[PDB]
RNA sequence: UAGCGCCGGCCAACUCCGUGCCAGCAGCCGCGGUAAUACGGAGGGCGCGAGCGUUACCCGGAUUCACUGGGCGUAAAGGGCGUGUAGGCGGCCUGGGGCGUCCCAUGUGAAAGACCACGGCUCAACCGUGGGGGAGCGUGGGAUACGCUCAGGCUAGACG
RNA sequence: CCUGGUCCACCCGUGACGCUGAGGCGCGAAAGCGUGGGGAGCAAACCGGAUUAGAUACCCGGGUAGUCCACGCCCUAAACGAUGCGCGCUAGGUCUCUGGGUCUCCUGGGGGCCGAAGCUAACGCGUUAAGCGCGCCGCCUGGGGAGUACGGCCGCAAGGC
């Protein structure tokens, strides 16, 4: 089975983006969905929507890229350069509000799970809560 | 500037194998173990392509016509000979773009020796020279024929088979020279800046596309030249 | 320690005119005028391309030999400036320029920094009215550096302060010539200094 | 216009019958200290031609460096081969803290205060290429929000 | 009163004479077998200076025990293979508890030391006054996304 | 004759029952050991003939243990893909073994080759990953000394860990 569903989703996205896929499906979970919301709001994906593959629930993630480029290797710049799982099963990472990181001096985000819900670094620091550090994206 | 249903032979692609998966978007379906190019998408990209061509043309930019494919070998040497455009026919010498100065030195030697066979000096020095220089001029005209017209790097290139000519394409991209091409199922679309998704094999398709292209050129620069004399090369 | 050796030889090694002599470094006797090449047997030979270390070492040696300060005190001053708020380089130069001996030179009670040192050590100088004989004393903004009332009749101070009539003192310093006193108004801005020195190279030297 | 400094020169050698045959490589950085750099590696029979050629190549390969108040916009970590470079931004007055190679490269790009670390293989050539790639990968808040418009 | 170390590269500083794989140097790479910038002396030079070198020891560089931050096809490194115990880890939905986790308040965190400012010895070293911190733990209240737990449900893993 | 694994189709049943796995336990080529049997060919040791400066070898003629069977030990290896197991994701082309299907073709399991992206010090790997990820186990930390010495456990011994 999947040991880390969230890591698996992040990876699906990474792999899909690298070959410039139009979209990609990931097995559906409310958690994954709540992550994808933040992801969309912050503008790393065009958006997501719920679909049914076979008889089972999935989330289509519509990825997003830059404009076609010049010179050799016309392939566009990635909107998601880096997406990485931080807290994993078997080592879990919890941070206090003073310990919340700052990704790429603001140019990136980090997604936290707090008791006030799934938030970004800005959002969490604003509501003044820490939580599990899920991943970092930039 | 017509096309539409007048495309005959174009939608025929290469075999089931030999393809490039990246071309999947430009494919309609697979008939008789043959990929068949999408009918509409062809015109779709044709618009944008010919628009770029028109703009570049009325601006006065030169286009380098390129193919060796031996199906398209005869077509290019006339179609490009129309208007002012240079062409590469026999083979693509490595560095024609990136090494362009050095290659141009050969053009200088070409018109040099033409000027030698002009003046009285043909019969000067032994037949040892007269036999050599003659063959030198021979091969120089064999290769650099259409290339002699370029005094400076082109503003775009036109390529018949981007897979076969892929070196030309490569240094075009290198020098940021916009690539126009006629792409078949066996080619990588991403390398082509303006794509014409059709058969690169049949003489009919090449004739149609290139002829209409030059027609668009001269139409952009005015004068509206008579219909192209490539139609007798259908053999 | 504080050196005590030939000076204009350093004028020569740093390849830039320094004034360690006060006057005569303005004369065409400075030997930097007549012999711009480095001291020693090999001075006139072609110099090989200096290593980055060479460059930084030399630059810092220029800065240090200007003020005639020992490496111990120099280093201490630098690390002190490093701990402080503000740009390390500018603060370094400020701290260097706040030294009593240097201030005395700046106010023109002495023709050279070394002479200023001697004037301080011998108690010919006063700060806010009390005698201070320490050349390394740090002046603060607002302090009044004057000449000892008992020393005002000395020939050297006559010569020096008579030569200071009509002369201008740095924007951070005020000078009352007749009363033979002066004030340290503020710390010098980097722009205020004419020093032939890239401080960032010094910072980089101790960065090693 | 263009300030230029060389990183390293080296003499390599091939083997031909009855002898060693030397060839000189040279690494050269060129920059205006306005935020444009370039790096090139020339190879020639003799040193000067190598340095010259290296300069030419360097001016041919250029990187636009998005400075913010004399420093870098954000931290990057780049691997070129086994060589790794870590660039991290610093407050003014810090200075350029780096090894010879990325120092020269950064200083010619007009960087005043920056923090670096060389990791893995310290090989000058690869560290240089790594640095260039690092500078090349730098984005600005402007660039970022340009990307995420949608 | 001025001394001490160094001048092949790393590493800032070069020439003459003596020596001839000797005498010797050397932290590593190395130098010396007739013309040594490397041995020994001299002139000169560089660096520190009431000190300057050497030896020993600790951290550093060393991302060279890699939590931050490493690796195992051929460089050192996948167990000869399986079965499985303990342990580590755990698919989707709902609910309860609030153990992990997070937040607010509060107690504790002696002085000296460390940081900042002001001040006393002519300065500094040294010292005085004041200020600011703070990980951890105790207590009271709160949150429930994630991890845990109890109860129920599903069939995409697994088995039949 | 007895018996293990495995693949496909149907979408029928249970309802997370899963993955890994220190120690333990079992299996473990050849050689070797014990008891009993067997012994054609081959063949360590050994007996000879050549070759050679010598030839304790290569070449030639013999030949014992052994190689074979049963039972019990031994536990090693270039025990190799020099690549731990499981799951998810990331172009294709071609050859082949083996199922199913509307049988040009499509779909599933296994074995090869060339190659997208990517990775790698390079060679190369590339849906049979050495790519992108997660879980768990084993192992490495400059070369010689040395897989040695000591201790312990195992073994009839040789010797193994
Ligand atoms: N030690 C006594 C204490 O000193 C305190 O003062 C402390 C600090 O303020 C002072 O720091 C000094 C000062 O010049 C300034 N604030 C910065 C400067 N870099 C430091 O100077 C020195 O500090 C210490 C020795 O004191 C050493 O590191 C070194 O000699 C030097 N850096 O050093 C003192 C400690 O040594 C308070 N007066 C009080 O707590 C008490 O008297
Ligand atoms: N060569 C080691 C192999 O590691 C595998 O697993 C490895 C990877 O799955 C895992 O990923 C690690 C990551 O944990 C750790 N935090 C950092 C490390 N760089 C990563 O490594 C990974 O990424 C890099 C690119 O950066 C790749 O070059 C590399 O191939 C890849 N293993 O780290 C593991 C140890 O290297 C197999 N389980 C093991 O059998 C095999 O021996
Ligand atoms: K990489
Ligand atoms: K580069
Ligand atoms: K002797
Ligand atoms: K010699
Ligand atoms: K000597
Ligand atoms: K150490
Ligand atoms: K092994
Ligand atoms: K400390
Ligand atoms: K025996
Ligand atoms: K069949
Ligand atoms: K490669
Ligand atoms: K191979
Ligand atoms: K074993
Ligand atoms: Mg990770
Ligand atoms: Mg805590
Ligand atoms: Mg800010
Ligand atoms: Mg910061
Ligand atoms: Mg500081
Ligand atoms: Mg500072
Ligand atoms: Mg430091
Ligand atoms: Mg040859
Ligand atoms: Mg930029
Ligand atoms: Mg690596
Ligand atoms: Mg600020
Ligand atoms: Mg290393
Ligand atoms: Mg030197
Ligand atoms: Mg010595
Ligand atoms: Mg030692
Ligand atoms: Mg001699
Ligand atoms: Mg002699
Ligand atoms: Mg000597
Ligand atoms: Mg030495
Ligand atoms: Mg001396
Ligand atoms: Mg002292
Ligand atoms: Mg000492
Ligand atoms: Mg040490
Ligand atoms: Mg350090
Ligand atoms: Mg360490
Ligand atoms: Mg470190
Ligand atoms: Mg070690
Ligand atoms: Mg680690
Ligand atoms: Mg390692
Ligand atoms: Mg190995
Ligand atoms: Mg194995
Ligand atoms: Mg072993
Ligand atoms: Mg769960
Ligand atoms: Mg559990
Ligand atoms: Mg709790
Ligand atoms: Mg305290
Ligand atoms: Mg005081
Ligand atoms: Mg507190
Ligand atoms: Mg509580
Ligand atoms: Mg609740
Ligand atoms: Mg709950
Ligand atoms: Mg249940
Ligand atoms: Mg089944
Ligand atoms: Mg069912
Ligand atoms: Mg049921
Ligand atoms: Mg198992
Ligand atoms: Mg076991
Ligand atoms: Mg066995
Ligand atoms: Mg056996
Ligand atoms: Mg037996
Ligand atoms: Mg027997
Ligand atoms: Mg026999
Ligand atoms: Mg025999
Ligand atoms: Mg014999
Ligand atoms: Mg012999
Ligand atoms: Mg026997
Ligand atoms: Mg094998
Ligand atoms: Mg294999
Ligand atoms: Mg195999
Ligand atoms: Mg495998
Ligand atoms: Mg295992
Ligand atoms: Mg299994
Ligand atoms: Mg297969
Ligand atoms: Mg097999
Ligand atoms: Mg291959
Ligand atoms: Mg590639
Ligand atoms: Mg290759
Ligand atoms: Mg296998
Ligand atoms: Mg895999
Ligand atoms: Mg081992
Ligand atoms: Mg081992
Ligand atoms: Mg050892
Ligand atoms: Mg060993
Ligand atoms: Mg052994
Ligand atoms: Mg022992
Ligand atoms: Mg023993
Ligand atoms: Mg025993
Ligand atoms: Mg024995
Ligand atoms: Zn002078």
């Amino acid at each position: 089975m999947l040991t880390d569903p969230i890591a698996d989703m992040l990876t699906r996205i990474r792999n899909a983006t690298r070959v410039y896929k139009e979209s990609t499906d990931v097995p559906a979970s409310r958690f994954k969905e709540e992550i994808l919301r933040i992801l969309a709001r912050e503008g790393f994906i065009k958006g997501y929507e719920r679909v049914d593959v076979d008889g089972k629930p999935y989330l289509r993630v519509y990825l997003k890229y830059g404009p076609r480029r010049q010179g050799p290797d016309p392939r566009p710049e990635q909107v998601i350069h880096h997406i990485r799982r931080i807290s994993k099963p078997g080592r879990r990472v919890y941070v206090g509000v003073k310990e919340i990181p700052r990704v790429r001096r603001g140019l990136g985000i980090a997604i936290l799970s707090t008791s006030k819900g799934v938030l970004t670094d800005r959002e969490a620091r604003k509501l003044g809560v820490g939580g599990e550090l899920i991943c970092e994206v930039w | 500037t017509v096309k539409e249903l007048l495309e005959a032979g174009v939608h025929f692609g290469h075999e089931r194998k030999r393809w490039n998966p990246k071309f999947a978007r430009y494919i309609y379906a697979e008939r008789n173990g043959i990929h068949i190019i999408d009918l509409q998408k062809t015109m779709e990209e044709l618009e944008r392509t010919f628009r770029f061509i028109e703009d570049l043309a009325m601006r006065g930019g030169t286009i380098l016509f390129v193919g060796t494919k031996k199906q398209a070998q005869d077509i290019v040497r006339m179609e490009a000979e129309r208007a002012g455009m240079p062409y590469v026919n026999q083979r693509w010498l490595g560095g024609m773009l990136t090494n362009f100065k050095t290659i141009s030195q050969r053009v200088h030697r070409l018109e040099e020796l033409e000027a030698l066979f002009a003046s009285p000096e043909i019969e000067e020095r032994p037949k040892k020279e007269q036999v050599r220089l003659k063959h030198e001029l021979e091969r120089l005209q064999k290769y650099l024929s259409g290339f002699r017209l370029l005094k400076r790097l082109p503003d775009a290139i036109f390529v018949v088979d981007p897979t076969k000519e892929a070196i030309a394409v490569r240094e075009a991209r290198k020098l940021f020279i916009p690539v126009i091409a006629l792409a078949d199922t066996d080619s990588d679309p991403d390398l082509v800046d303006y794509i014409i998704p059709g058969n690169d094999d049949a003489i009919r398709s090449i004739q149609l596309i290139l002829s209409r292209a030059v027609d668009l050129i001269i139409q952009a620069r005015g004068g509206v030249v008579e219909p192209s004399p490539s139609y007798a090369l259908v053999q | 320690g504080r050196y005590i050796g030939p000076v204009c030889r350093l004028c020569r090694r740093e390849g830039v005119k320094l004034y360690l002599k006060g006057e005569r470094c303005y004369s065409p006797k400075c030997a930097m005028e007549r012999r711009p090449y480095p001291p020693g047997q090999h001075g006139q030979k072609r110099a090989r391309r200096p290593s980055d270390y060479a460059v930084r070492l030399r630059e810092k040696q220029k800065l240090r030999r200007i003020y005639g300060i020992s490496e111990r005190q120099f280093r201490n001053l630098f690390e002190e400036a490093s701990k402080k708020k503000g740009v390390t380089g500018s603060v370094f130069l400020g701290l260097l320029e706040s030294r009593l001996d240097n201030v005395v030179y700046r106010l023109g009670f002495a023709v050279s920094r070394r002479q200023a040192r001697q004037l301080v050590r011998h108690g010919h100088i006063t700060v806010n009215g009390r005698r201070v004989d320490l050349p390394s004393y740090r002046v603060r903004p607002g302090d009044e550096i004057a000449v000892a009332e008992k020393s005002r009749n000395l020939e050297l101070i006559r010569q020096n302060l008579e030569a200071m009539k009509g002369r201008k003192v740095g924007p951070w310093l005020s000078l009352d010539v007749e009363g033979m006193k002066g004030k340290f108004l503020r710390l010098p801005d980097r722009e205020d200094l004419a020093l032939p020195v890239n401080e960032q190279l010094v910072i980089e030297f101790y960065s090693r | 216009d263009f300030e230029e400094k060389m990183i390293l020169i080296r003499r390599t050698a091939r083997m031909q019958a009855g002898g060693r045959r030397f060839r000189f490589g040279a690494l050269v950085v060129v920059g205006d200290r306005q935020g444009r750099v370039g790096l090139g590696f020339g190879k020639a029979p003799e040193v000067p031609l190598a340095v010259q050629k290296a300069g030419y190549y360097a001016r041919r390969n250029m990187v636009e460096v998005p400075l913010q108040n004399g420093t870098i916009p954000h931290e990057i970590e780049v691997e070129f081969g086994a060589s790794k470079i870590v660039l991290k931004p610093a407050a003014p007055g810090t200075g350029v803290i780096a090894g010879a190679v990325p120092r020269a490269i950064l200083e010619l790009a007009g960087v005043t205060d920056i923090l670096t670390k060389e990791l893995g293989s310290r090989n000058p050539i690869n560290i240089a290429y790594a640095t260039m790639e690092a500078l090349r990968q730098l984005r600005t808040k402007a660039d970022v929000e340009r990307l995420r418009k949608g």
